[PDB]
This record gives structure tokens, sequence and C-alpha cells, in this order.
């Protein structure tokens, strides 16, 4: 999972949908969602 | 509710050390001088006439 | 929403070539060409 | 005998849009102007 | 023909410029202050965040593929990394509530 | 004639080969390889590791460029090819340094694996013979200890820049075995390759291959190859008096001295000039000396870096070179 | 025009006829079109082909010609002071080329110290590459600086410089190629008169054959500019301050 | 204050005659079959040739 | 064998071999260069140059003309054979200077 | 998020006022190289320098090239700055030429040129105006609702004015053909029926 | 941004010598010009590598999102 | 002869009648489909 993190709270959360648009642990209400787990693939040129 | 230009003396960013600034993560080399009405960045001209 | 040949009920539109031609996804007939849109 | 040829050659063909061929030619980059 | 360029030379932003959202903003991967710099320069600090890199020019004739102010150059220095610049867009859509 | 390229301040001379049959009445210089036999020479200078130097003698300027561009294009090395990343919460986005991952070299040699084949798909494409896997895997956290503010963040935060050694090799199967004697390193682990902050983890895995370097520059296993030519100083007349000292000053400081019983200037050790052409300026010098540059001397400077020895791909490159040329002696000709 | 499939992503035409189109290769954009019946192909050829349009219909002119860097590689060759052996002679006469056309070479100039031609024989294979070319022409034409002769005794050729260019029976035996003798806005130029009495055919494959020499050549035998060829050389300093 | 006159002025012109062209007896006559001169110049030949 | 290689044009050959040209596939100027110094060094040739066609493209044109002596496909021969000898006296003459050093 | 690589096509500037555009990219091989084997990034033809008059770009590759040599940077001002003379010393005493005019060997053939080269290093920024976002082609697409005609726009998918100034260049030619298949038959063609008396 | 791996042109690496460049000069006060020439860059090449190179991303982490 | 890139080359097309004489040029044209260089990318049979 690793959901929506905050952007100066910076604590990691997992939002329930449909439900709120803060976060905790503060009022500050830009979230940002991390990045995945999946693996990617690059070329090195 | 007045919409007020950056880096004029009624603003936050007035006389920061790059620590509160460093806090509100704008650029120190930013000149200012230009509004933020909802979303994109603008600013005036200087006009003038006869 | 009926192609001609096989009465097909899906219809695919192309954007790769940015030709916006509208297929029928079986027999691959096209079901309209010239798209008109509204400026 | 290629002293008429070219000047035979040179004789203006029929078919020639010369009207506009002669308006796009004369269009080109004390006192008077 | 210069001052109407300046404006549109691609570098450095902001400080910021990770963190700002913007419509359409591009970047260079390795930015360098220039070799001879002005009195002009270093008072608007634009040696801090510079734009455009210097190169090793060598004024010739080559295979006839600059005739009039083309430009020539190599693969190594483009595989070595000379000025990989970076688009950055931005998309944006709006969750709206109707009158039901 | 005299295989001396003429210089002068405007221009240079006769720089073309003349040394075909055909050129004069009298066809001398033919082809024969015992009277080449006799007249090629290799002087070898000073040589050590990572770097090269030595001469060849009473060559054509045809073939001696064909070995400089070859160890450049064709002798092949190894690099990182396709990087596989987990997760990634640096700054420095992810094919910014995925591409400075290919360009750090390696200390391992060619021939040790083979050609990695593209017609194949690439489920089997990477073999155990022509790939060999690297990986890392560093978090940057506080260090608890005490300095004051605005300090070194070398002792603030444990491992917050990372390094080439940080690359371990993860060996395969059925190699190791092989890599047990030769671990493979980065030819300077010391090369700067990212910086991070507490809550940043950087996780990769590389798949570095064996490639040519004509087709990218990673695959070069030189750093640049090059050759001069011998510079060549006659002196006409002897240069006497105070304009001896004025013609000391305008050179490099150990080309030429002055001879200490009679004022008269000489050459030192030479092969130190490089042609800075300021005895044409003073005009009284105009007569003195007629300089100029030998058109069969060669100082070739090649230096590796890091794959292997310098004198190595330069017998690789003279081998090639036959092989090239040996290929085509042996195929039919199509009409 | 033709076309030509190439794995690049812009449009690529040849340099010489740039001069039509005024373009500076600056982040100016063309427009192309295509024409879609098969009566209409035949039509664009047969009267917008470039090879029925060397002249322009405001004067007559040759139109399309040498640009400002194909006059000064196609001089330095045709300067009085180049000498080639045959090595280079084949060299060069195989770059004009695509090593396709069969040529023959003339003797050279020098010939009892060693064999040297000039550059200009050179010069005269890319008009007549052999007796198999029907190509033969006759020229007297005057260069951009043409400093005169004594004027009364000595003819137009026996300039101080070379000056007056001469060809008969296709071989150069004056003159130089500065603009005024195969380039654009005289009349009496070299690609004009090919294009006389050889049809438009060989008036186009006997151009290109010097497009692709001096593309690949003066690459290699080099030119540049910098300082030294651009100071007053210091008598221009003391005469310049009192006049 | 030329390109935009130039371009318009070599507009203007080639409204007002766009339409003259030679009949095979050599003879150039406008679009409705009237004659405008006899011959091109003073003998009917092709400029550019 | 492979035949994707030299390729003798028949569009621009003479009815003997005394004149010829051949199309090398994947070869740049590295070759190209080197392969003209040691064919010009045969008295019996007295043409033979290079070029490359489009440098997109990946082909190289090898030109060969000689007197009616030897048909010049035999010279190249000859030529592209001789060459690989001298391949071998530099290496031979550099590797004994190694050793001893 | 992409980046891309400076292919052929995309603007490049000097911070002279010289616009310039890519036209190929050689290998290495094929560059030249001096005795040193230093290889030059971008070459541009000496043909600018009568035309555009631009002696800053003559005189800034000698000052950034001894500044290198010295490793101290070099001001240029307008009305003053560093001058020429003592500039010339410092590269002198390195051993290079007096004024930049350097020579170097061929990369393609080995020798040496006949001419000099000028050399150093000069700083070239990139401009705007790429040409992965300029390049688009309307084969057969979405039409205009008043007109019937394509759609003015590369977003809007394109479709060129042949403008009235390129029509007077057809006629020109004098032909017939190509004029109504380039004006109403790839573009506007419509059947309509009509009829004989009162006729419309 | 880091300092590039290698060189634009010749292409020996330098990614172990910005750090040996910044530690020559908080000891031993000297010379920028005799500083890399001590180190071995004589290629100006090489050497318009390190004196041209703003490091950004020192200005650049102190934005980071993990306070 | 003008130089065109091959990613304009493969949209814009050109019509072509089949005939006796290009009967065997097409049939391969037709099979290689809208993805490599030369191919098609729409067609019209007389009776659709
Ligand atoms: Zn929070
Ligand atoms: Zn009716």
């Amino acid at each position: 999972t690793l959901k929506y993190i905050c952007a100066e709270c910076s604590s990691k959360l997992s939002l329930s949908r449909t439900d709120a648009v803060r976060c905790k642990d503060c009022g500050h209400r830009i979230l940002l969602k991390a990045r995945t787990k999946r693996l990617v693939q690059f070329e090195a040129r | 509710r007045m919409p007020i230009m950056l880096r004029s003396n009624k603003c936050i960013l007035y006389d920061a050390d790059e620590s509160k600034m460093a806090k509100l993560n704008e650029c120190p080399l930013d000149p200012g001088g230009y509004f933020i009405v909802n979303g994109t960045e603008k600013v005036i001209l200087v006009q003038e006439q006869l | 929403p009926v192609c001609k040949n096989c009465h097909g009920t899906e219809f695919e539109r192309d954007l790769s070539n940015a030709n916006n031609d509208l297929v029928c996804k079986a027999c691959g007939v096209v079901s309209e060409d010239n798209p008109i849109v509204s400026e | 005998e290629i002293a008429l040829f070219k000047y035979r050659k040179a004789r203006l063909e029929p078919g020639t849009a010369i009207g506009a061929i002669g308006a796009q030619s004369i269009g080109e980059p004390m006192n008077v102007t | 023909y210069q001052c109407a360029m300046g404006k549109q030379a691609i570098g450095a932003i902001a400080y910021n410029q990770f963190k700002r959202i913007d419509t359409l903003l591009y970047l260079m991967t390795y930015p360098q202050q220039p070799m001879v710099k002005t009195k002009t320069i270093e008072l608007i600090d634009y040696d801090k965040l510079p734009a455009g890199q210097n190169a090793t020019v060598a004024v010739m004739s080559y295979s006839g593929y600059d005739i009039e102010d083309a430009l020539v150059l190599n693969k190594s220095s483009i595989d070595r990394g000379f000025g990989r610049c970076e688009t950055r867009r931005k998309t944006t859509t709006v969750l709206k509530r109707y009158a039901n | 004639m005299s295989n001396i390229v003429g210089i002068e301040y405007n221009r240079v001379t006769n720089t073309t080969s003349t040394d075909f049959p055909g050129f004069s009445k009298d066809a001398e210089n033919e082809w024969n390889v015992e009277k080449f036999k006799k007249d090629f020479e290799v002087n070898i200078s000073s040589l050590d590791a990572r770097e090269a130097n030595f001469d060849l003698i009473n060559i054509d300027t045809s073939i001696a460029n064909a070995f400089r561009r070859i160890m450049i294009s064709e002798v092949p090395s190894v690099a990182a090819e396709y990087v596989y990343f987990f997760n990634n919460t640096s700054v420095i986005q992810d094919e910014v340094l995925a591409h400075r991952i290919g360009l750090v070299p390696l200390k391992v040699d060619p021939d040790m694996l083979t050609w990695v084949d593209s017609n194949l798909p690439d489920d089997e494409k990477f073999t155990d013979e022509n790939t060999i896997v690297l990986s890392l895997n560093v978090k940057c956290t506080r260090n608890p200890d005490a300095p004051k503010g605005s300090t070194d963040p070398k002792e603030l935060y444990n491992n917050a820049h990372v390094y080439a050694r940080d690359l371990k090799f993860e060996p395969q199967g059925r190699q190791s075995t092989t890599f047990a004697d030769c671990p493979v390193v980065p030819a300077d682990p010391d090369i700067l390759l990212a910086k991070l902050r507490p809550g940043q983890e950087i996780s990769l895995k590389a798949h570095c291959i064996l490639g040519i370097g004509g087709d990218h520059a990673k695959f070069s296993p030189v750093s640049t190859a090059s050759y001069r030519l011998l510079p060549q100083i006659n002196i006409l007349q002897p240069i006497k008096g105070e304009s001896a000292r004025r013609f000391q000053k305008c050179f490099p400081p150990g080309v030429i001295g002055i001879d200490e019983g009679s004022d008269e200037a000489y050459v030192k050790d030479a092969r130190k000039d490089t042609v800075s052409r300021e005895v044409l300026r003073y005009e009284e010098f105009a007569d003195k000396v007629k300089l100029g540059r030998v058109r069969n001397h060669f100082i070739f400077n090649v230096e590796s870096a890091g794959a292997m020895t310098p004198e190595e791909i330069f017998f690789k490159s003279v081998r090639i070179l036959k092989n090239k040329a040996e290929y085509l002696k042996n195929c039919p000709i199509t009409q | 025009h033709y076309a030509k499939i190439r794995p690049w992503r812009t449009f690529r035409l040849n340099e010489c006829v740039c001069t039509p189109y005024n373009a500076d290769f600056d982040g100016d954009e063309m427009n192309l079109h295509v024409p879609q019946t098969e009566e209409a192909r035949a039509e664009a050829i047969n009267l917008m082909g470039v090879k029925n349009n060397l002249l322009t219909p405001k004067s007559g002119e040759p139109i399309i010609a040498a640009t400002q860097d194909f006059i000064t590689g196609s001089y330095l060759i045709s300067h009085k002071d180049s000498f080639y052996d045959r090595a280079t002679l084949t060299q060069l006469l195989s770059m004009m080329s695509d090593g396709i056309e069969h040529f023959d070479i003339p003797p050279p100039a020098i010939m009892k110290p060693y064999y040297l031609w000039t550059g200009k024989q050179v010069f005269s294979l890319l008009i007549k590459p052999n007796h198999n070319s029907p190509v033969v022409i006759n020229l007297d034409a005057k260069n951009k600086v043409f400093v005169p002769p004594k004027s009364k005794s000595l003819p137009n050729e026996m300039s101080q410089n070379d000056g007056f260019v001469i060809i008969r029976g296709s071989q150069i035996l004056s003159g130089v190629m500065d603009k005024s003798v195969l380039g654009d806005g005289k009349k009496h130029s070299v690609f004009y008169t090919i294009l006389r009495d050889y049809g438009p055919q060989e008036a186009a494959n006997a151009m290109n054959r010097m497009a692709k020499l001096c593309a690949r050549f003066l690459g290699n035998r080099g030119f540049s500019i910098g300082i030294n060829d651009v100071t007053p050389a210091d008598d221009l300093k003391q005469k310049k301050e009192e006049l | 204050v030329k390109t935009a006159e130039t371009g318009y002025m070599s507009r203007r012109l080639m409204k007002s005659l766009e339409d003259l062209s030679c009949q095979y007896d050599n003879t150039v006559r406008t679009s409705a079959n009237g004659i405008v001169q006899f011959t091109y110049g003073g003998d009917g030949l092709d400029p550019l040739e | 064998p492979d035949r994707e290689k030299i390729k003798l044009l028949t569009q621009a050959t003479s009815e003997d071999g005394t004149s010829a040209s051949f199309q090398i596939v994947e070869e740049d100027h590295t070759l190209g260069n080197a392969l003209r110094y040691v064919i010009m060094k045969n008295p019996d040739v007295e043409f033979c140059g290079y070029s490359i066609p489009h440098p997109s493209e990946n082909l190289l044109n090898i030109r060969i003309q000689t007197y009616g002596e030897t048909t010049a496909v035999d010279a190249l021969q000859k030529g592209l054979k001789d060459l690989m000898d001298l391949c071998d006296v530099v290496e031979s003459k550099f590797t004994e200077k190694i050793k001893s050093m | 998020r992409q980046n891309r690589r400076p292919e052929l096509g995309d603007k490049f500037s000097s911070r002279h006022g010289q616009k310039g555009v890519c036209g190929i990219i050689v290998k290495q091989e094929d560059m030249p190289f001096n005795d040193q084997g230093i290889v030059p990034d971008i070459i541009m033809n000496p043909h600018g320098f009568p035309s555009r008059m631009t002696v800053g770009k003559m005189i800034e590759l000698i000052s950034g090239k001894a500044g290198v040599l010295n490793g101290t940077l070099e001001y240029g001002t307008c009305f003053g700055g560093s001058k020429l003379e003592d500039m010339s010393k410092i590269l002198v005493d390195q051993g290079f030429n007096y004024s930049g005019k350097d020579m170097l060997y061929s990369g393609i053939t080995g020798e040496c040129l006949q001419a000099y080269i000028f050399f150093g290093p000069i700083y070239y920024q990139k401009l705007k105006h790429m040409v992965l976002d300029k390049m688009h082609a309307r084969a057969r697409g979405p039409r205009a609702v008043l007109t019937r005609q394509p759609t003015e726009g590369r977003s809007r998918d394109g479709g060129l004015r042949l403008g009235e100034m390129e029509r007077d260049c057809v006629i020109a030619y004098g032909a017939s053909q190509l004029l109504l298949e380039r004006l109403m038959i790839s573009s506007d063609a419509f059947e309509v029926d009509v009829c004989d008396k009162c006729g419309l | 941004m880091i300092v590039p791996v290698r060189c634009f042109s010749c292409g020996k690496v330098v990614g172990d010598k910005w750090e040996s460049y910044l530690n020559l000069l908080q000891e031993d006060e000297l010379d920028e010009g005799t500083a890399l020439s001590r180190l071995g860059l004589k290629r100006y090449c090489c050497r318009r590598m390190i004196l041209t190179h703003v490091d950004l991303i020192e200005k650049f982490l102190r934005y980071n999102p993990l306070e | 002869e003008v130089a065109v890139p091959d990613r304009v080359a493969k949209v814009l097309t050109y019509p072509e009648k089949v005939t006796r004489y290009n009967r065997h040029k097409l049939q391969e044209l037709i099979v290689n489909g809208p993805n490599v260089h030369p191919g098609a990318n729409y067609l019209l049979k007389r009776n659709e």
C-alpha cells in the first residue's frame, strides 16, 4: 500500500475513500501519492 | 481580501533568512513583484502615456 | 452502432495517426470518415 | 544552324499565362521619389 | 537578435523547481556557469543558476553539412551527456459537484 | 621531398604521401615486405600501468590513422545497459542516474564473456556467460552524534554520499568458480554518484554486458588515443650575442639551450616542444631557423579508462584489423 | 521534387536550391504537399520539376547555383599554386562521384622531375568525365575582380592575377571560379551553358558532381579565420591615425 | 514598411492582369477573346529563353 | 559462406576485368583509407579511390581501375591479401620489444 | 515528465546573436584532434564573421582559452574588461599559439591540414523550439462544421492553408489540373444535384 | 547538480576529483590554477569541467519533503 | 531529390489503382501492414 503522504507533516497514512481530504497530525490539506513498490525498467544511454 | 505582491512588507516573505524561506520552500533568488490570483502568477506591466 | 458487413456492436476510434476514423473491431471496415467537430 | 535553332526555339509558345508571370516578375523587392 | 533570444535560453529556474507545478516547464540536466562573465551578471546572480554550457569549438568548414550557420557535433559528447534537456508538463482536472 | 612537412607562419606544405610507384619516371619505392622489415622500428618510451607511450617509425599517415580510429571504435568493453530499479526516493530522478551508471568503468576485461544475441527474446537472451549483474542498496539516516550546527554533513548523516565502491557485485551461478580469483570493481571506486538526505533510499540492480565502442561512448576502453609528429628545427646561421637569450625565452624552457663554451644556441633534448611558432613574429629569425616536422615519426600516447593494460588494446587493435581484412578474402564476389 | 526516405526527423534537401527559397536554416519551417491523382502527379514534374526551372522567368538568368561556400571550395582547388600527385588526384576525382563514373586521366602538367597535375585539370574532369560523355563547351568570361593587364599590348588573359578565364574543348585554360563563372547573377556562367547546349538532364548531372566533391573535400583541406587574419598589421595603425 | 506593401502591391496588379494567354496564332488576348496586343513585344518570343 | 559483402556493380564495369567498382557493407573510413594505400603501391594500378555515398546508411564504395596487364578484380585480391602481411610485420616487431622492454 | 537528447533540428544559439540548427551528428573518429588529442565539440563555419561582423566571439575565444590554463575566470564587460595584449602573454607561456590560431590533424585521413585552425571553448546555450513537438502531419482528419475544411492549429490536428499568394504561383506555371485537385478534390469535394430549368 | 562523471570531449572520468578539489581549498589555501594541475588535469577540456561547474545539488537538498 | 523522414512518410499516403502490371508488388506491400515503412494504411475494394 503505502498510501497518501502529506507535504510537510510527511506522515504515512491510508485515507479511506470519499471521507476526507486533509491529513492527520496537521490541518494541512496538500498531500502526495508515494512511489509504488512495483519494478520499473530503464536503459543506460 | 486584498491580493498583495510578493516581497512587500505585508507578506511573510519580507526579510527572510533562507530558513523561514527554506520552511516556506521559496527560492531566495526570486525577484518578486507579482500576484498569484487563482493559481497562475501574473504581473502588472509599467505603462506610459503622453 | 451497427456495422454494414458484420453488424458489429462495438466501435473503436483510431487516434494513432490522427485520422480519427471509427472502425468496427471484427472485420475492420470503417464506419465514418472526416469527423465534423464543433469549434 | 544553331544560330537559328536557338532563335526558332526562343519563339514564344502558345498557352503560356504571360499575364501571370509578368505580374510576378515586376513584383519583387530638386528631388523625386 | 540575442536579447530576443536570451529570454528563450534554457537552464535552471529556481531552487524549488523540483516542487512547483507549472504548465510547461523545461530544465537542463547539467548546467555550467560561463567562462567569460560580466560585471552585470554577478549583480543579478545569473552565475548562481546559469543557462547553457560552454563547449570546445573548432570554427571550420567540414563535410559540407554546415553551409550558412549550421552546426556540426559528435555522437560521443551527446553520449557523454552534452546538454540533455528535460520536459515537464502539467495537466489538471477538477472533480465537480452537480445540483442533484 | 625529404618527408618533412614544411610549416611556416601561414601554411604547411606537402602533407601528402608521395610514396608510390608511378609518381616519377623512375618507379622506386615499390612494395616489398623485406625492404620494409629492414626499415620499420618500434621505440617504447616511458611505459607503466594505466598509460603508455611509444614510437613508430617510417610509416605512411594512412594506416597510422586507422590504428587510432580502431582503438576507440572497435575494441569492446563492458558497461551498464539495462538498470532495473526498485524503490528510489532520491531527488536525482530515475533515468538521470541510470545514465550515470553506464559511464562508470569496469576493471574486468572482455574475452571472459560472449556477445549477446538480440534476436532472442528477453527471457533467455541474458545468458550466464554474456551478462553479469551488480547492485547496491543504501538508505541515508540521521547519525545520532553531537556536532554543532552547520558543520560537515558527513557526520550529521551516515552514508549520505554514495560512491562507486557501493556497487556490490552479485555473482550468478556457474561463474563464481571463474570469478573467484578476480572480483570485479569500478576502475575508480571514489566517484561521486549521488547525494541523499535522511528518509531517502536508493535500490536497483544493473545488467552490464559486452558492447562495442562504436555503438556508444560507454564501451570505449580508451580515455583518448592520439599521436603527434616529431618537430624538427634546422638552424641556418649561428645565433650569437643577446639574440640567443631572446631566442631562448620564445620556447618551452627545456627544448633548446645555450652553449656555455661559446655564445651560441643549440638543440637540447627534443620532443618537448609544442609548435608555438613564436619565432615567426620577430622578423629577425626569418633566415636563422627553418623549422619543420618529420612525416614518419609518431608519438603514440594512449591511456586506458581502467579496463585493461594500454599495451594490450594496441596489440588488440592491429590483431583485429588483420581479422577485419582476412575475413573478406574468404567470401565470394557476387555480381 | 522526388522523395527519398531517411530515418531522421526533419526535411533534408540538396543545398544548391536554397537560393529560390531564400531559406536560412535558423528555425524556419517548410511545408510539403502531395498530389493525389494519377494525372496531376505527372503534371508537377513536367512543369514544376527543378530540371525545367534552372532559369528564372524574371530575366532568363540561371537562378540555382553554388552558394556562399561552394565557390570557396572550388576556388582553393583552382588556385594557381595547387599541385597534386596521382595518388591525391585519384582520391579527389573519386569523391566527386560515388565511385561509379568511369574516368580517364589526362597527362600531367609538370613531367620531368615528377608527374604533377594541376588544380584545373581535375576541374576539367567534372565537366567531361570521358570521351563517352557528349558534353563539350566553349566559353569566355570575366571574374569578379579582374585586375587589368597592360591593356594595349597584352590581351585579357595575361592579367596580374589569373583573372580572365578561358575554356576550349572543356578544359580549364585560364582563370579561377569566383561566383561570376560558376555562380549566380551573371548570365555567362558555366552551369548556364551546359543547360543551354546539352539539355536539363546533363546540367543537373554535372553540378551535383561538384556538390558531392566540395562537401567532402575542404573539410579535409582546412580553412579557418581568427584574430591575426582580421587584425591590423600595425602599419594601418599609424596611417589611419593621421589620415 | 516594405514587406507589407510589396506583397500587397504585387497582389493588386495581379488581380487586374491574371488572365492573358497566347493563342496559337501567336496573338495574346484576354479571357473574353479580345485583342490586347498582336505580338508580345515587337516580335513575339519567349523572354526567359 | 556469406554474400552480404563486397559485390561488383554490373552497371559501372568494363567488359573485361580491367575496371570495376565494388560495394563494401559495414565498413567505414577505417578500412577504405588503409586499403587505398596498400593498392596504390602496386605498379600496375592507375586509379583506386573510395567514397561514402551517404553517412546515414552504412556502406562503402571502393573504385578500382588499372591497365590491361592484370584484371582489377585480381589486383585487390592481391591488395587485400597484401596488408594482411603488413599487419604481421608490425605485430612481430612490436611484441618482441614488449617482452624485452 | 520526459527528457530527450539533442538530435538534429534543435535550435542552438551563441549568446552573440547567432541562430543555428544542428545539421548532422558525426562520430568521434571522423572528428579532428589536436596534438594532445582534444576533440572539439561543436563545429561552425568561418563564413559568418565577415557578414555578421561579430568581433566579440573572435576575442571571447581568446579570452576564454587563456583563462582555463591559468585557472582563472575572466571578466568580459562593456566599454572595458580584460584587454588582448595582456591575454596573449598568458597562453604563449603555456606554449600555444599567440592568438589561439592552432593547428590540428584530420580525423578522416590522418595528415596535417593545409591551413591553420582556430580553437577554444565558447559558450553555446540551447534555445526553445525543439523539433519533437513541431513535426505534425494531417493526412485525412477532422473537418470544420461550417466550411468542411481542415482545422487550423496543430493541437487541433492541423491542415495547412494553401493561401492566395500560392494560388497565383500555380497558374504562372500554367498547370490547370492539380489546381483543382489541391483546392477541391483533396480539400472541399462536395456533390450537388442542381435542376436544369429554374436553375438552383 | 552533481559533477558529470566523464569529460564532455575526451572522456576520462572526473568523479573522484570534485571532493578533492573542495578539500584542496579549505585546507592549503592555494590558487585554483595550480591546484587541479597538481591533481592531474593536464587537458584544458578536463579543466573546464570543474571550473564552470556550479553545484546546485546542495541548494536543492534543503527542500526535502522528509524534514 | 528531397529527403523525407519516415515517421511522416508512413502517414502521408498516395492512392494506387491495381493493374496486372503492379499486382505482384502490391501483394507483397499489403502484407506489411501499417507498422513497417513500405506498406499501406487503408484499402477500398470496388464492391466495398
Ligand atoms: Zn499532516
Ligand atoms: Zn432547375
